[PDB]
């Protein structure tokens, strides 16, 4: 039961009013009845002893502003009050300029006056925001992946292959001197990504070949969109002016470090677990872990079986390691779920 | 702890996070498997050769629980990507859901997937609750079933309740049938995506159906362009009000079921009368069969010639009401009281999915 519903008397006469604030019903103060906001959704109760029985009438009151989940939360928080109180109240749906002479009765002498504003929405709003995003795919052996911190020529170099990420239509740009390895390997991390979203387009680019002929109109489109053609030249950096491609995969093979959080006899221990070569056996479900690919990426693996107290911990340092380094914004702490895990993730991993 | 939102669709799952305001994954409820033991959603879709493709739940009751599974699986773990055992769990059932089919939806959710806690609720009171209302029908039509379900205070009116079974997959088909008679070539599975497609992006009511069929019949001011994926451009005349009047005439698909006014007139007329004037009033529509441009006026209309001149009749269509039902649980499930109504693990494994 609601605890702003207990002091409900059941059986004798009152007269409460309920203010909805961010999905919960709070009590306004006595002498403010009448002062009804806009911006928000009430719940009014009145019970009176009318010749020996208890008439109940259960409004609802809704300001011509208020949110979408303040009005489900006062039609929900309703029924919850009509329920506890055994059914027998009556239930009205009263709106701001359009209130019934009931409602309007229990005002009459208490002045009933609508005013603006409100307390804000719970409602946390999804903006669907679109991840775009220019990727850098370079190396020898093996190829790693490094999201630029931005999306222009001048990220760019004509030794590399770059994967414009634009996440319903992606751009795999080969540069003209860029290596035999370092493109098949964008194609996997191309793929990788289309099939953890489940859809998507994949668009081969070659160096110098940005026509809209040998590319396509709409395709061309896109592409200048974000990455105009005419800078290119002044901006696009050269192969030499990229570096090592073997120098780069050795950084990224040494940022590369696998935390242990266990629990142990009630006190959570985090040791350095591996590094190096990472394989899949190393996460057990039993306990999580946190991969550390430095600036790009902090990875929270957590297996199925493991503690709560293993879960917030691992989060929080995970979480501290980006305040303490203070890297960029890019920086980003994901949780893994077992069985969850995504193509990038993976790509960490030389065995799987 | 933050409770996942999942509204379990016969043709879309609409999923997300609770105190949300909209649904952060909306993929198809479709389970392919190969003429990756699996594909579920979108990929499914977009590997349409190599698999064959399944609906699991079938005019809103969920019917194949092996490949449901794999929608909850790939709902958890490739779209939310959250671990089901920290986050209570909200499902969604279709209205009039057997007892046994919302007990093997629990014991799935708690040994398979082991979630904290879960709750059920019934689809059309989540989008009466989420219109701000207790009482009222709901006109719920999505891709498999379309319901009436008159709500008062609270609570579904079971012995009126309506169930059509003619919806979006079915006026998706007839879109096809027509196009092909004009002279067009959609049959195939991956043809019917473009013409889906089609039917929501240039298909409308038209208020009155006659008129409006004599004016495309006169002159080409209704006529539109749609670019297929090849781009060829085609030309959609009267199939873009042909196709949404099954809903009202049913017997162009071949059906001598009432219109969706009519179960909507005979639902009201199904309950007590002292409650009628306020069931009139008070027509939310739901669903992504309900997003017609003017199939509210054309309710509004039909039903008044049906109800008594003394009734007034209004018909509320939400600008969001294809996610009506996923918003309606998002709000149950950031309420306080969303803890006292759930069944938890504990108390499944002690007493059982009774
Ligand atoms: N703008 C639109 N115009 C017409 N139809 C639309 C529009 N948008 C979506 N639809 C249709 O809505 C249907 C899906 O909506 P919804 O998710 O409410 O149904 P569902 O829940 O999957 O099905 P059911 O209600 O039977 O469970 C699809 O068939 C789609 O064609
Ligand atoms: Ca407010
Ligand atoms: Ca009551
Ligand atoms: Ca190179
Ligand atoms: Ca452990
Ligand atoms: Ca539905």
């Amino acid at each position: 039961t609601d605890p702003a519903f207990r002091s409900v008397p059941k059986g004798t006469p009152c007269f409460l009013i309920w203010r909805i604030e961010n999905f919960q019903p709070v009590p306004v103060p006595k002498d403010q009845y009448g002062n009804f906001f806009e911006g928000d959704a009430y719940i009014i109760l009145s019970q009176k002893d009318n010749k020996g029985i208890l008439e109940q009438n259960l409004h609802f009151w809704l300001g011509k502003n208020s949110s979408q989940d303040e009005q489900g939360t006062a039609a929900l928080k309703t029924v919850e009050l009509d329920d506890y109180l055994g059914g027998t109240p009556v239930q009205h749906r009263e709106c701001q300029n359009n209130e019934s002479k009931l409602f309007l009765s229990y005002f009459k002498n208490k002045s009933l006056k609508y005013l603006q504003g409100g307390v804000a929405s719970g409602f946390n709003h999804v903006e669907h925001i679109v991840r775009r995003r220019l990727l850098s795919v370079k190396g020898k052996h093996t190829p790693r992946m490094e999201e630029k911190p931005e999306i222009s020529w001048s990220q760019m170099n004509k030794g590399d292959v770059f994967i414009l990420d634009l996440g319903e239509i992606i751009y795999v740009w080969n540069g003209e001197l860029c290596s035999r390895t370092e493109r098949i390997k964008a194609m996997e991390i191309a793929r990788g990504m289309r099939d953890d979203r489940g859809t998507g387009n994949i668009i081969v680019v070659e160096d110098g070949e940005e026509t809209p002929d040998d590319m396509g109109e709409e395709e061309f489109e896109v592409f200048n969109e974000y990455l105009p053609v005419a800078d290119k030249e002044a901006s696009i950096k050269s192969a030499e002016e990229g570096g090592a491609d073997e120098n780069f995969e050795k950084k990224k093979v040494a940022q590369l470090k696998l935390w242990k959080v266990a629990e142990e006899d009630g006190n959570l221990k985090i040791t350095e677990e591996a590094t190096a070569p990472l394989d899949k056996k190393m996460l057990d479900s039993n306990d999580c872990f946190i991969v550390d690919n430095g600036e790009d990426g902090i990875w929270v693996w957590t297996g199925k079986k493991a503690s709560p107290k293993e879960r917030k911990e691992s989060m929080n340092n995970a979480m501290a390691f980006l305040k303490q380094r203070n890297y960029s914004s890019q920086t980003r702490v994901t949780k893994v779920p077992e069985g969850g895990e995504s193509s990038e993730f993976k790509s960490l991993f030389k065995t799987w | 702890t933050t409770a996942l939102v999942c509204d379990n669709g016969s043709g879309l799952v609409k999923a997300g996070f609770a105190g949300d305001d909209a649904p952060r994954a909306v993929f198809p409820s479709i389970v392919g498997r190969p003429r990756k033991d699996s594909y579920v959603g979108d990929e499914a879709q977009s590997k349409r050769g190599i698999l064959t493709l399944k609906y699991p739940i079938e005019h809103g009751i969920i019917t194949n629980w092996d490949d449901m599974e794999k929608i909850w699986h790939h709902t958890f773990y490739n779209e939310l990507r959250v671990a089901p055992e920290e986050h209570p769990t909200l499902l969604t059932e279709a209205p009039l859901n057997p007892k046994a089919n919302r007990e093997k939806m629990t014991q799935i959710m708690f040994e398979t997937f082991n979630v904290p806690a879960m709750y059920v609720a019934i689809q059309a009171v989540l989008s009466l609750y989420a219109s701000g209302r207790t009482t009222g029908i709901v006109l719920d039509s999505g891709d498999g079933v379309t319901h009436n379900v008159p709500i008062y205070e609270g609570y579904a009116l079971p012995h009126a309740i309506m169930r059509l079974d003619l919806a979006g997959r079915d006026l998706t088909d007839y879109l096809m049938k027509i196009l092909t008679e004009r002279g067009y070539s959609f049959v195939t599975t991956a043809e019917r995506e473009i013409v889906r497609d089609i039917k929501e992006k240039l298909c409308y009511v038209a208020l009155d159906f006659e008129n409006e069929m004599a004016t495309a019949a006169s002159s080409s001011s209704l006529e539109k362009s749609y670019e297929l994926p090849d781009g060829q451009v085609i030309t959609i005349g009267n199939e873009r009000f042909r196709c949404p009047e099954t809903l009202f005439q049913p017997s162009f698909i071949g059906m001598e079921s009432a219109g969706i006014h009519e179960t909507t007139y005979n639902s009201i007329m199904k309950c007590d009368i002292d409650i009628r004037k306020d069931l009139y009033a008070n027509n939310v529509m739901s669903g992504g069969t309900t997003m017609y441009p003017g199939i509210a006026d054309r309710m509004q209309k039909e039903i008044t010639a049906l109800a008594p001149s003394t009734m007034k009749i209004k018909i509320i269509a939400p600008p969001e009401r294809k996610y009506s039902v996923w918003i309606g649980g998002s709000i149950l499930a950031s309420l306080s009281t969303f803890q006292q109504m759930w069944i938890t693990k504990q108390e499944y494994d002690e007493a059982g999915p009774s």
